[PDB]
């Protein structure tokens, strides 16, 4: 059934997918105010030992938001704790309740606002809040990894998380793409491998196929310490994820 | 809801009616959610969002999703009755072995579809297995349903895998296929195959009924949060005396739904090939 | 640090 959930899975991204752009239709946020939100959203999910997988969705259903609605400077935050409750409702066993979020929101929003943008997140998407992410194609595509290396998977979820903040360049890439990128970099990064051939035949993504993404996410690699938003690279900075954040990138990638 | 009239109240989630269509005439379930300090409940949203995504034959098909702002409303087909009440009803005699063999072969297929997605029930027993009078079994109640893309961390007792019961850390599908096996005891001896008390009472059932955990069946027991190493040393039972009724081939495939090990355990996909449906058909029930 | 008020930081 693993082939099955993956093709699944395959499926499914593409339905999920956010529309590509939706910022430039957006005529109050920008993508830096999205990557500030996403800052915002790591910043909690460690406050509140949230999965990553949490915050994975969250951020999916933000930028489906997003792209299916418009939403001024005020009321962003607004949506991103909206889609990081109803995250957490879906995903973690005891969600946090939500009097939490809105002592988290600096008591800007109240509960009713929170409940009512709730409400609006989820007939926005219809229900439709199991998008697959990049955590649920990164552990299947570690179950082809061998050897099981730690360091391998918390580097590849710590680039997947990246990529979680900047939409530009990184909403014209399919999940499944972030995660092979992020896999294969990874690898490399540590272990000095290339994109395996298990997963050049479960996914069909060969290593030239992933090219584009693969040097998008090296430039953000290489420039992860100087960018503005440091919450991901702190919260890998802990032994939980051996400290993934603090190794240094290649300087040429191998293609 | 202006478009659905309230026949009648089948259960007390919120209650669910049974109702009907003005426009299209058909019959439906209508169960209903009071949104209040905590808004959708988490086993609301997980049911709609997973549901949704199950489009087969034997699984009920939530339809329509009426979410106000005060109420939140799940329409779906209306079946007959439930796996519980037809056993229930159907204790004075067995139910037919043919009827038994399609409604397992129906559940079975059924998680079949949702182990080839990423859902997972976790909530196996006939109070959740609806029955229609096509003798059709579907299954229901995914307000405990958790989608595994991930692997799901641990949190009825009846119906609970053993794994659980020692403290597991991940859900696995096993988890259901063990329910699963065990509704069909249930269906063939009308009896719960193990009804526990407690979560130890459950446990020692289990162990009774089985045979205690040894590590050559089931590697890796002792090393478990909830396992003790004072547990009594029972023998396995015969499967015979466990379920008289059953065939070689329903036996065999009920002791490979009951295994101990997770990994080992059959899954709905391999019980599906199992020649005790060589001869499935499908019985009105 | 996740208590914060990001309507401010926003402009």
């Amino acid at each position: 059934y693993h082939e099955d959930i993956h093709t699944y899975l395959r499926e499914m991204e593409v339905k999920c997918k956010p529309k590509v752009g939706y910022m430039k239709k957006q005529p109050d946020i920008t993508n830096s105010m999205r990557a500030i939100l996403v800052d915002w959203l790591v910043e909690v999910g460690e406050e509140y030992k949230l999965q990553n997988e949490t915050l994975h969705l969250a951020v999916n259903y933000i930028d489906r938001f997003l792209s299916s609605m418009s939403v001024l400077r005020g009321k962003l935050q607004l949506v991103g704790t909206a889609a990081m409750l109803l995250a957490s409702k879906f995903e973690e066993i005891y969600p946090p309740e939500v009097a939490e979020f809105v002592y988290i929101t600096d008591d800007t929003y109240t509960k009713k606002q929170v409940l009512r943008m709730e409400h609006l997140v989820l007939k926005v998407l219809t229900f439709d809040l199991a998008a697959p992410t990049v955590n649920q194609f990164l552990t299947q595509y570690f179950l082809h990894q061998q050897p099981a290396n730690c360091k391998v998977e918390s580097l590849a979820m710590f680039l997947g998380e990246l990529s979680l903040i900047d939409a530009d360049p990184y909403l014209k890439y399919l999940p499944s793409v972030i995660a092979g990128a992020a896999f294969h970099l990874a690898l490399y990064t540590v272990t000095g491998q290339s994109w395996p051939e298990s997963l050049i035949r479960k996914t069909g993504y060969t290593l030239e196929s992933l090219k584009p993404c693969l040097m998008d996410l090296h430039q953000t690699y290489l420039k992860a310490p100087q960018h503005a938003q440091q919450s991901i690279r702190e919260k890998y900075k802990n032994s939980k994820y051996h400290g993934v954040s603090l190794l240094n990138p290649p300087e040429t990638l191998n293609l | 809801m202006e478009n659905f009239q309230k026949v009648e109240k089948i259960g007390e989630y919120g209650v669910v009616y049974k109702a009907r269509n003005k426009l299209t005439g058909e019959v439906v379930a209508l169960k209903k959610i009071r949104l209040d300090t905590e808004g959708v409940p988490s086993t609301a949203i997980r049911e709609i969002s997973l549901l949704k995504e199950l489009n087969h034959p034997n699984i009920v098909k939530l339809l329509d999703v009426i979410h106000t702002e005060n109420k939140l409303y799940l329409v779906f087909e209306f079946l007959h009755q439930d796996l519980k009440k037809f056993m229930d009803a159907s204790a004075l005699t067995g139910i037919p072995l043919p009827l038994i063999k399609s409604y397992l072969f129906q559940l079975l297929q059924g998680l079949a579809f949702c182990h080839s997605h990423r859902v997972l029930h976790r909530d196996l027993k006939p109070q959740n297995l609806l029955i229609n009078t096509e003798g059709a079994i579907k299954l229901a109640d995914f307000g405990l349903a958790r989608a595994f893309g991930v692997p799901v961390r641990t949190y009825t007792l009846w119906y609970r895998a053993p794994e659980i019961l020692l403290g597991c850390k991940y859900y696995s599908t096993a988890v259901d296929i063990w329910s699963l096996g065990c509704i069909f005891a249930e269906m063939v001896t009308r009896r719960a195959l193990f009804p526990g008390d407690s979560e130890i009472d459950q446990l020692f059932r289990i162990f009774r009924t089985l045979g205690t955990p040894d590590e050559v069946v089931w590697p890796g027991v002792t090393s478990m949060p909830d396992y003790k190493p004072s547990f009594p040393k029972w023998a396995r039972q015969d499967f015979s005396k466990v379920v008289p009724p059953l065939d070689e081939d329903g036996r065999s495939l009920l002791s490979q739904m009951l295994h101990y090990d997770p990994n080992k355990r059959i899954s709905a996909k391999a019980a599906l090939a199992h020649p005790f449906f060589q001869d499935v058909t499908k019985p009105v029930p | 640090n996740a208590k914060r008020n990001l309507s401010s930081e926003f402009a």
